[PDB]
């Protein structure tokens, strides 16, 4: 695919600056999905262990209190960030599996969005 | 279409069955790593399959607190090749439905459908009991619905007091709940879940007991799917001592209850369970909170006594709860909470009674009669014959007769019932209570009076 | 450099939680061979033969059933009478309560301790049961003791004496019981829908009656029942287990010859008391009870209309919970799913009651108050539902189930013995099993609609609700959610 | 005595006012 | 409620009711199922047939005894006087408590 790093160069540039960009704020890229965006990112994060989470919140509020005094991390702080280190995906895919099975036999969500 | 009272035309009927059906015989195959499956052809279109453990809350101690209830409830969820919801709609596709039963020494779990679809429910309940997913979202809903199903205990003054005194008349495994408390789950969790199945949950320790299909067909499907588990040595259940004790949770208010108990032989020696259940069909009783069908146990001493000598008695008689080598023989009541004393003594002097001989032959024999209709009645289920198979194959792995339960109790005399017991309440008892307690005499007087 | 995978703890834990979904994401195929979660209608006419139920009817018109198994080393032997609190009336009603409380109550021959110490000495039960349209008294004995258990039935039923203090002893505890209705809210709240849906009619009359014709009973009364009710062409003597046809026909030849013979009919007295359902409801409010519990229902069918077996399949299409079941969230009921993925109630349970002449489709729940109206828009909705949209993966699931059911409750001879009494009395015949699944199968996903159009679209409800109930909708909003105007 | 209530919900009524 | 965090004070209680039979062993901590129960008037009958003359001790440090009769006497003096009724009497027993 034309989105692999190994395989094209311009995937290479994305990441790069993906990363540096998420390095700045402490980020992970899993950090980005929002429980409020989708039903199923709520469902997932809320099989993840709560260890976890806490460490998603606590990145999260780093990243807000770095974003509101318009300030990076320190460098050393910012050498030991791991900003694709992945704890969201795999659930979320797993989510996603159950649901469509779910959908396939006929059987009513397990969860849905309110009408706003 | 048609009323139902004209029969539908071009229905193909199926020949009728013969009024006399050779009675079929059970084959016990036993695979190389030691796991036996059991089967017996019957006449009816329905087919029971068991799956069943020695394992048990006496396995529990010290570190697994609460894991064979929790297991229980954790029975028919996700596998690792199924999902719960795909699981739920392969068992109602086929119009099947599943159990799980624990207890202090065994488990099981059982699938029912009619015996066309005997690959479809030996093959989900293989997957169920050696693949459990134990995914932290379902032990964790499991969990909450232990605390209710736990927190509700209270409202079953019998199973709460039988469990108190399971607790206060041992010492050792036995004496483990089969309830955990509230504390003793905030530790359980799907890891501690697997290494208690799969320390415990090895084929010499697990039958397959199936009602209502050919061995042929159910060793072709269950044989590929258990042989691969490897071979265990066959360990040995701990010992438990029965002690005396006492339980005593005074919450005050009104509708006392008791149980008064004490140590029978268990499961093996077998002349003398016997002597227990025939002993208890002859205290019998009732619930005395209800009231409908002649023949429930009206005309038993404690019923005739209590019930029909003084009133204000809400419930009375007796109970038994029988291991592989020891049991509890014991009686209820619920009287009221001044009342209590003369509860007690009435319930003592009817053990003393039927120990010194004061039991004629006419209550012997009704007696007899009730314990040989009773377990030749509960043999008409489907149910309950799969799970005496798996459980005797379990215990003793032959499958005794009825026969010889039989003959034992019709050579029971009244000496017999006389000396076991005056065995029986010579050894220390079991006394619990539970509701108001103050009125309740204490433990020395009530073992005084034996 | 940043830590390796493992250091940080909540790195551990990820990693951790990633090889369990890993190890989920590959499945092993032996264990995938044969269960599917795609229901398909499967005829297996060879596995569904039974014993034959030979049926004989007696000059007097008098019916002798049995279902021979000689393997067996017990039986059930009993009489099944088309009679009940139906067919009393408003001065007689509760007499047939009150006769089934004295009917062990000693005859010519046996006294009470004869009677008892008779039964119990064999080990058996006796079992007296009456409802609105059927009574059964029926013996649990050993096979060698079906002749004395039928001597027993024979003797109780003609020969009873009814002494006037036994009679004023079991006054007091029926009136004991009339003041004690309590405890039991379920059996309350469905005569409190029985008595406001059939209003008027014979059959919204409690089985126990009322106070003042139970402190009115006397002899003469309960002699009098057993002669116009207890007659050859009403009653159906039903046995099986170990025991012989023949043997059985003749003992009853022998035993049952003092019957009354009374013309009275139960077809005329159906027809001249007929039943009708008022849309109309009854709200018990109780604000210190916790749980509140309801029943909604529609008017039903007949035992022999052929829409019964279809509201079979619906009762089976909505389905029963509570809360103690593992899988509610993953069964076919979407009522069931809707309730068990909300936590909305405590137990729901769709029911099907057939009479002679009508009957009533509906679900009785049990919920918080504060779960009601959630609860109550559910069951409308999926009730409303079965008029509209039915796939055919629910019918076919629900057929599957409903033979299931029906074939695996039939374990033991009381409950045999039972469904032969029953089919008897109802059908006028015992529906071999390939029949009626042959009815089953015929109910498809347009045959569900036809009958679901019928009997609830745009319909009259019967409510019946007690506890803290003031958050159920009232009967307009019921009433309006029986159809969709969307369509 | 017995207040109407309970006795209603005793003693259920076919013949309704 | 707030009374099994102390262990000591529990276990002070509990062996008071495990250990004696009678008075002694009655609560000082009742249960919450004789509170429903409790009421205005169940605590004035209480009070008036304990709360006698003859069991009643008016004890001061650092008061002068003239004024305080002055004082005690009209606020006292009417209380019948009842006759001293006898202690109710507790036996020692022994016994067991225990709670898991
Ligand atoms: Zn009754």
């Amino acid at each position: 695919r034309l989105v692999d790093p190994r395989k094209n160069f311009l995937a290479r540039m994305h990441m790069k600056s993906v990363s540096n960009r998420l390095r700045r704020y402490g980020l992970r890229y899993d950090d980005l999905y929002d429980p409020l965006y989708d039903l199923d990112i709520k469902e997932a994060l809320n099989r993840l262990p709560r260890e976890i989470v806490d460490a998603r919140n606590q990145r999260l509020m780093r990243a807000m209190d770095l974003s509101m005094k318009h300030e990076y991390l320190p460098d050393n702080l910012q050498a030991v960030q791991t900003p694709f280190r992945s704890y969201l995906q795999d659930m979320l895919a797993l989510v996603k599996r159950e649901r469509a099975e779910r959908e396939a036999l006929g059987a009513l969500p397990l969860y849905q969005r309110t009408i706003p | 279409l048609t009323s139902l009272d004209m029969p539908l035309q071009g229905v193909s009927l199926p020949p009728p069955l013969a009024d006399k059906v050779e009675p079929s015989k059970l084959q016990i195959t036993t695979l190389p790593n030691g796991l036996k499956i059991a089967s017996e052809t019957t006449p009816n279109p329905a087919a029971s399959i068991g799956l069943y453990v020695d394992c048990g809350s006496i396995y529990e101690a010290p570190y697994f607190h609460g894991a064979t209830h929790l297991l229980e409830r954790m029975a028919f969820k996700s596998t690792l090749n199924r999902t719960h919801f795909r699981l739920v709609r392969e068992i109602e596709a086929i119009g099947g439905n599943t159990s799980a039963s624990a207890s202090r020494e065994q488990m099981s779990y059982t699938i029912d459908a009619l015996k066309t679809y005997v690959p479809e429910m030996v093959e989900v309940l293989i997957d169920s009991v050696r693949n459990p997913a134990f995914l932290d979202w379902e032990v964790n809903e499991e969990l909450r619905k232990m605390k209710v199903e736990i927190a509700e205990l209270a409202k079953n003054p019998m199973g709460f007091l039988l469990e108190a005194i399971h607790s206060a008349g041992y010492s050792g495994p036995l004496a483990s709940p089969l309830y955990a408390p509230e504390s003793a789950l905030d530790r359980l969790n799907g890891e501690l879940l697997e290494e208690f199945m799969t320390e415990n949950f090895t084929a010499a320790r697990m039958v397959l007991a199936a009602s209502g299909v050919e061995h042929e067909e159910l060793l072709k499907v269950a044989e590929p799917l258990t042989s691969d588990l490897p071979n265990v040595p066959p360990q040995l259940a701990p010992k438990s001592q029965y002690v005396g004790g006492d339980f005593r949770q005074h919450t005050g208010g009104e509708a006392t209850h008791f149980a008064v108990a004490f140590e029978v032989p268990g499961w093996n020696n077998e002349k003398e369970a016997v002597t227990a259940t025939v002993l208890q069909m002859l205290m019998g009783g009732g619930g005395s909170f209800s009231a409908g069908g002649p023949g429930k146990g009206m005309h038993s001493w404690l019923y005739r006594r209590v019930l029909n000598e003084y009133q204000e008695v809400q419930s009375c008689t007796a109970f038994t709860s029988i291991f592989n080598d020891t049991g509890l023989f014991g009686i209820y009541g619920c009287s009221s909470p001044q009342f209590a004393a003369k509860a007690i003594e009435l319930a003592a002097k009817e053990l003393k009674d039927v120990a010194g001989g004061k039991v004629n032959q006419a209550h012997l024999d009704r007696a007899k009669a009730a314990t040989k209709s009773a377990v030749l009645m509960n043999l008409e289920s489907r149910m309950i014959a799969a799970e005496d198979i798996g459980r005797q194959i379990l215990t003793y792995g032959e499958r005794k007769p009825v026969d010889q339960f039989l003959k034992s109790v019709d050579q029971l005399t009244l000496k017999d019932i006389a000396d076991f017991t005056s065995k029986v309440i010579s050894k220390p008892l079991t006394m619990g209570s539970f509701g108001d307690v103050l009125a309740v005499p204490s433990y020395d007087t009530i073992s005084s009076k034996f | 450099s940043p830590p390796p995978p493992h250091l940080m703890p909540y790195d551990h834990a990820a990693e951790i939680i990633k090889n369990k979904i890993k190890k989920l994401e590959n499945p092993d195929k032996r264990f995938l061979k044969y269960a599917s979660p795609h229901p398909i209608l499967a005829s297996h006419n060879h596995i569904l033969s039974a014993p034959e139920t030979r049926v004989t009817t007696l000059p007097n018109g008098l019916r002798v059933a049995t279902e021979s198994n000689l393997s067996a080393k017990t039986a059930t032997v009993g009489v099944w009478i088309d009679a009940g609190s139906r067919f009393e009336s408003d001065e007689t009603n509760g007499t047939a309560h009150f006769l089934e409380h004295m009917i062990f109550k000693g005859t010519d021959r046996r006294t009470v301790r004869a009677l008892e110490e008779e039964i119990e000495d064999i080990g058996g039960h006796l079992n007296a049961y009456t409802s609105r349209e059927q009574t059964t008294y029926y013996a649990k004995v050993l096979d060698s003791n079906v002749n004395q258990a039928l001597d027993v039935l024979a003797d109780i039923l003609q020969n009873s004496k009814f002494e006037e203090q036994r009679i004023n002893r079991e006054r007091d505890v029926i009136l004991r019981e009339m003041q004690e209705v309590e405890g039991q809210t379920d059996e309350v709240v469905l005569d409190h829908l029985h008595a406001t849906a059939f209003q008027y009619t014979p059959l919204g009359r409690t089985i126990l009656g009322p106070a003042q014709n139970v402190k009115s009973i006397t002899r003469e009364d309960l002699q009098n029942y057993i002669k116009t009710h207890y007659t050859a062409s009403r009653m159906v003597i039903a046995a099986a287990g170990a025991v012989k046809h023949e043997e059985v026909v003749e003992q009853v030849k022998k035993l049952f010859t003092k019957l009354s013979s009374d013309p009275t009919t139960t077809s005329q007295l159906v027809a001249n008391e007929p039943a009708s359902f008022t849309g109309s409801e009854v709200r018990m409010i109780d604000d210190d009870l916790p749980l509140a519990q309801f029943a909604v229902a529609f008017e039903g069918a007949s035992w022999t209309d052929p829409d019964s077996v279809a509201l079979m399949v619906m009762q089976t299409m909505l389905g029963s919970w509570n809360k103690n079941v593992g899988g509610g969230k993953h069964v076919g009921s979407d009522l069931t799913q809707r309730v068990a993925i909300n936590e909305i109630a405590e137990s729901i349970m769709a029911f099907n009651t057939n009479y002679k002449d009508t009957g009533l489709f509906g679900v009785y729940a049990v919920a918080k108050a504060d779960c009601l109206d959630d609860l109550s828009y559910a069951i409308m909705y999926e009730v409303t539902k079965l008029a509209y949209r039915v796939s055919d993966a629910d019918v076919t699931r629900a057929r599957n189930q409903l033979k299931s059911s029906l074939l695996l409750h039939m374990d033991g001879t009381s409950p045999i013995a039972e469904d032969i009494g029953r089919q008897l009395l109802t059908y006028g015949r015992r529906i071999p099993t390939a029949e009626l699944f042959a009815r089953i199968d015929a109910v498809d996903a347009s045959t569900v609609k036809r009958v679901a159009n019928k009997y609830i679209y745009d319909k009259d409800i019967a409510i019946s609700a007690i506890g803290p109930i003031q958050d159920l909708p009232d009967y307009n909003k019921f009433r309006r959610r029986t159809y969709w105007n969307r369509y | 005595e017995v207040p109407a209530t309970v006795e209603a919900v005793k003693t259920p009524n076919s013949k309704i006012v």
